[PDB]
């Protein structure tokens, strides 16, 4: 489905066209192979992922990235990928409001799910090659703070940060009051606890 | 050492196969003890 | 790794120069030599710095600014108009010759503080060049004032033994594409 | 003149069927074609595989003119279709299904290398020592 | 003249026709219009610096499609047909490439999500089979 | 003449072959003073124009305002700047960057694209 | 896996044929028989168990443990064989449940 | 289980060895027919035969699967079909106006001069891999069904996408330049963006 949208949309076939009469134009990958070229890649790439986030492409299976100093843009559907869940932040604020919040707090009662949430596109799946291109803010806190800060251009937020951690380092109290081989070792340990 | 100005006297080398070449084998002993010494100096324990 | 002086990515520290020495390794990771000088060279920089240069291994391709090849069969007529006054200046230089020498030009450009750096003269690279190769490579070169730096080079053969005896025993090989070779002997091999 | 505020309008038309299938035939801008210069032009299927499984052969004005070899288009339109828009005489355009799609490029003329009797060999003492005299001695 | 030679007359007529890209549903309408005569009308219309190319379905067809014009200085192409009377003949030469495309943009989307249903759907099995004995 | 005047006398490599498109090598006619190129594997033969050939390290290719293509601008994380002016438009939003290569060797030369469409105007300090 | 890879497995493509060398010898009238088998839908049952009886059971991952059997199910397969002979006949084709 | 990806190129340093210069390309989608992988594209250096150029590393090479030893990536071009080098890097450089780059090409062609016809280049991939025999035209159907089949099989096994093979493979050797000028920083061996 992503090789036949593109088709109809405007990428031009390789076998369509003479190289040294459009080859400045941006590249197209999909799943490391070159389908085509062309000649727009931010409306399209803009565009792909509005698809993504309408669920009209499979978010979780579905990266898009693009490599402005080499004009050219590869998009895996491929399986293996490691990829986390982020917040999507536009124009310099939160996508997500708290009429979401409220909103999964009724799920007591409601059928709204973390699903319902992904689908508001108010967050999106990002893998290790697409983390490469993305302007990632620590806390909505800096994000504020950005009226004198040196950064205001953020695209992702993380949905907290003590996150990056495993489940082992996860049990464990305060592991930045640590030095931190101590983390390790307790994570060993810690399989060892018996319960 | 053969050249203009360089103290054929006190120029040294941290290779040994070289060392033992020109110089010859009594040298190797003197500057081998040396540069085991200086390894072990600088990692700062000392050996008798 | 201990950061000191200048130096450093010198001698291998700990157990693997343990390793290196132990096993009288024939090609250690970090070769050096600690060299005393004397007289006046023991405590004058500049006097240390012509011994230096001596000493230090440079290869002609560590001082080229620049290399062209040029098609002038004459240089009474040169395609550069502005090497016309070399021509002035090489018109006695064997006279007889210009009727030998190929058509096919090597010309050269040097940059005039690497060059310096070295203290490196003109005439001792267009002996050390002649002398390597042979007569057979002939070079002139420039006025150490001008602004430009430029050794001007050409191929000589031997006159009388080349009238195409039976095929040229050189099975025609392309005079440019020697030219190259040249060009790439000269500078990987000259240990000025 | 009404050149700038010109309307034009036709009628479209797809037959189901037509008795000739149509195609089309390609070149590269690169190749300067020229085909005033088409006195006469042959078609005929290549006999390298030695039929409707097998690339074309195109020889123009014959054995002086300049001879082509086609190659089917690769790529299928799934997803996509081409069509060929032509003007007719009663004022409407008619649309024909495009069958196939070759690409057209330039096999050599009497440019000859033979790379079989002692070119493997040669090659094995190539220090591009010579060039021009190998060619020569055929 | 010979089975193996090509008519060159259009060539030499200078012929000259369109090559234009068109959207999957369009030539299926078409292949479900078969060949009554019409399938719809294509409109032309240019001003003093600037030219606009377009196509607009038949009603009874549908129970604005633009056309963006691409280079043809990139490649040269022109047509040749193989009659079921078995002479080959060159029609005319390729003066115009085109594209053909959808004015409606999400909506669209669904009947492609649909078409990707038509595309996509036999069954991966996966029905289990809750059991059997023969 | 004068030191000033580039470094440009045309390297070349392709005006390859007219009539077979493969490439065309120098070759000798002692007799008119002319170099020619020719196609090694047919009889065709033309003047070349300069008489050069090859040149080799430029040593200084500044490469400081090419290659870099202006769509680089759209990068989100690259640093925007407030200091103002592009030298063509009347606007600030340069987005500026270190050596962007391998073959920059050591430079910490910043280099400045104007964002706004109005330019892609591109320059260094 | 079981529900995309497992069945576009057995889909793809190893189609099969086979002939004997009849006409061996001597022959003519006719055109060496020859079988065609190719596989198709995929079925795979709860996990199950057989007795010694013979009757099988609904498993239950605790008793695989204790009495150390293999927690799987049983695999199905829809198989045809299909017969265009070399003249006589092109139909005679056959559904299976394997 | 962690790997090194699939079907993608990577440009790496390699100074250990006789190549300057590495592209790797692993090739398949996991999801086919399962075969292997293997393509390798490589910039030679540290060596001079005398008096040829003495410049070795421009000598670009290509190690092919099942194929014995090396040999030039123009000889593969030229062997999909291509004649002429100006097509040959119309698929190789793009830009067209690099005469830097074409220079840097231009010794490949010069060792492809030899073989310009396709069947010949084809019987030289056939020695340099096959069994000998003097089955020559047996011999070029193996070396086109390795090249066909075997040869980046993620771009196609079919007649019908052999054509667009070739522009792979001048990606490959694109991206392989690009590093070698410097104008492309090298891929990082663990950079978990290259790993599945």
């Amino acid at each position: 489905p992503i090789l036949e949208f593109l088709e109809e949309w405007s990428m031009e076939n390789l076998e369509e066209i003479s190289p040294a009469a459009i080859a400045d134009a941006t590249k197209i990958f999909v799943n490391g192979c070159w389908v085509g070229i062309h000649k727009d890649p931010e409306q399209l790439m803009n565009t792909l992922r509005k698809l993504r986030r309408q669920m009209d492409i499979i978010v979780s299976e579905v990266s898009m990235i693009r490599d402005i100093r080499e004009r050219e843009i590869r998009i895996y559907t491929d399986a293996g990928r490691i990829c986390r869940p982020l917040l999507i932040v536009e124009k310099q604020k939160l996508l997500l409001k708290k009429r979401h919040i409220d909103q999964l707090k009724e799920r007591e009662y409601n059928n709204y799910s973390w699903q319902d949430l992904v689908a508001s596109g108010v967050v999106e799946y990002i893998d290790t090659l697409e983390e490469e291109t993305v302007m990632l803010a620590m806390t909505p806190d800096d994000l504020q703070e950005k009226e004198v800060a040196y950064c205001s251009t953020y695209t992702h937020c993380e949905i907290h940060p003590s996150m990056i951690l495993g489940v082992c380092a996860s049990i464990i109290p305060f592991p930045d009051h640590n030095q931190s081989p101590r983390n390790t070792y307790q994570s060993a340990m810690g399989k060892q606890a018996m319960g | 050492l053969s050249e203009k100005d360089v103290d054929p006297v006190r120029t040294t080398s941290n290779d040994i196969v070289e060392i033992f070449t020109v110089l010859g084998i009594e040298a190797v002993r003197k500057a081998l003890e040396r540069e085991l010494y200086h390894v072990i100096s600088f990692d700062g324990s000392y050996v008798n | 790794f201990h950061y000191a002086g200048v130096s450093a990515k010198n001698v291998t520290l700990g157990v693997p120069r343990l390793k290196e020495l132990i096993n009288i390794s024939k090609k250690p990771k970090t070769p050096s030599l600690t060299v005393f000088l004397l007289g006046q060279s023991a405590r004058d920089a500049e006097r240390a710095k012509d011994i230096l240069c001596r000493l230090e291994h440079t290869t002609l391709r560590k001082v080229t600014a620049n290399t062209a090849i040029y098609y002038d069969p004459n240089p009474q007529s040169t395609v550069v108009a502005e090497d016309q006054e070399w021509v002035n200046v090489y018109y006695e230089m064997p006279d007889f010759d210009v009727a030998r020498i190929s058509p096919w030009l090597l010309r050269v450009e040097l940059d005039r503080k690497h060059m310096t750096d070295r203290k490196l003269t003109m005439e001792q690279i267009a002996e050390k060049i002649n002398a390597g190769f042979g007569d057979d490579l002939n070079c002139i070169f420039n006025d150490d004032n001008a602004e430009k730096l430029v050794l001007r080079i050409r191929i000589m053969n031997s006159d009388e033994n080349k009238m195409q005896e039976e095929e040229e025993v050189v099975d025609k090989m392309d005079d440019d594409v020697f030219l190259r070779c040249i060009e790439s002997n000269m500078l990987t091999d000259m240990t000025l | 003149g009404p050149s700038s505020q010109n309307v034009t309008e036709y009628v479209v038309r797809v037959p189901k069927n037509t008795t000739k299938k149509y195609n089309i035939m390609a070149f590269n801008a690169a190749d300067k074609v020229n085909f005033a210069t088409w006195n006469q032009a042959r078609l005929e299927r290549d006999l390298s595989n030695k039929p409707e499984d097998q690339p074309w052969l195109l020889r123009v004005n014959g054995k002086s003119g300049r001879k082509f070899k086609g190659i089917k288009k690769g790529g299928v339109t799934e997803n996509t279709s081409y069509y060929i828009f032509t003007q007719c005489p009663d004022g409407a355009f008619e649309a024909f299904p495009v069958h196939n799609w070759y690409n057209f490029t330039p096999l050599a003329r009497h440019r000859t290398l033979t790379a079989e009797e002692a070119e493997e060999e040669w090659e094995r003492r190539n220090k591009v020592l010579n060039h021009f005299s190998i060619m020569q001695q055929r | 003249a010979e089975r193996g030679e090509l008519d060159l007359t259009g060539a030499k007529q200078n012929t000259g026709v369109w090559l234009v890209k068109v959207p999957k549903y369009l030539s299926q309408q078409w292949a479900k219009a078969s060949g009554r005569g019409e399938v719809g009308k294509l409109r032309i219309a240019k001003t003093q610096g600037r030219t606009e190319v377009s196509f607009t379905l038949n009603e009874d067809l549908a129970n604005e499609h633009p056309f963006v014009l691409q280079s043809v200085g990139g490649q040269t192409l022109t047509v040749f047909t193989e009659s079921s009377s078995d002479k080959l003949s060159l029609e005319g030469i390729v003066v115009q490439r085109a594209e053909c495309r959808p004015a409606a943009s999400e909506n669209y989307m669904r009947l492609k999500r649909l078409q990707i249903e038509e595309s996509s759907k036999p069954v991966r099995l996966s029905q289990q089979l809750d059991k059997v004995v023969t | 003449m004068e030191p000033d005047g580039t470094y440009e006398p045309g390297f070349v490599g392709i005006r390859f072959c007219q009539e077979c498109n493969n490439m065309l090598y120098p070759k000798e006619d002692k007799e008119n003073r002319i170099l020619l190129y020719a196609c090694r594997n047919c009889d065709y033969q033309q003047e070349a124009d300069n008489s050069c050939i090859y040149v080799n390290k430029i040593t200084h290719e500044v490469d400081e305002l090419t290659q870099i293509i202006a769509d680089v601008s759209q990068d989100p994380t690259l640093p925007r700047t407030e200091d103002h002016p592009c030298q063509k438009c009347g606007h600030k939003e340069a987005v500026f960057f270190q050596s962007h290569s391998a073959r920059a060797e050591d430079a910490m030369r910043l280099y400045y694209v104007c964002t706004a469409p109005h330019c892609g105007h591109r320059w260094t300090e | 896996f079981i529900q995309m890879s497992v069945q576009r497995i057995v889909e793809d493509a190893p189609p099969i044929d086979l002939q004997a060398e009849a006409q061996h010898a001597s022959g003519e009238v006719e055109e060496p028989p020859r079988y065609l088998l190719k596989f198709e839908q995929i079925y795979l049952s709860k996990p199950t168990h057989w007795e010694r009886d013979g009757a099988p059971s609904p498993m239950m991952p605790n008793e695989a443990r204790l009495r150390n059997l293999t927690y799987s199910a049983p695999l199905y397969v829809d198989i045809t064989k299909t017969v265009i002979k070399e003249g006589e006949e092109q139909l005679q084709t056959q559904h299976q449940k394997t | 289980q962690e790997k090194m990806a699939t079907n993608t190129v990577y440009v790496f340093a390699k100074k250990d060895s006789k190549y300057a210069y590495t592209g790797e390309c692993r090739s398949c989608l996991e999801n086919s027919s399962r075969p292997t992988s293997t393509i390798w594209v490589s910039m030679l250096a540290r060596g001079g035969q005398g008096a040829k150029k003495s410049a070795i590393g421009q000598r670009i090479v290509a190690t092919l699967p099942y194929i014995k030893q090396e040999v030039p990536i123009i000889i593969v071009f030229r062997a999909l079909g291509f004649v002429s080098d100006r097509d040959i890097l119309e698929h190789i450089i793009y830009d067209f106006e690099d005469p830097e780059m074409m220079e840097m090409v231009k010794p490949s062609l010069d060792e492809a001069f030899v073989i310009q016809e396709q069947n010949v280049a084809l019987n030289f991939i056939g020695s340099r891999g096959a069994k000998p025999g003097v089955t020559k035209e047996k011999r070029i159907k193996y070396a086109k069904e390795v090249l066909q089949k075997e040869m980046l099989p993620h771009v196609g096994v079919s007649d019908f996408c052999e054509t667009k093979k070739a522009y792979f493979l001048g990606y490959m050797v694109h991206r392989l330049l690009l590093a070698a000028l410097g104008r492309r920083e090298l891929d990082d061996r663990d950079h978990y963006g290259n790993k599945r």
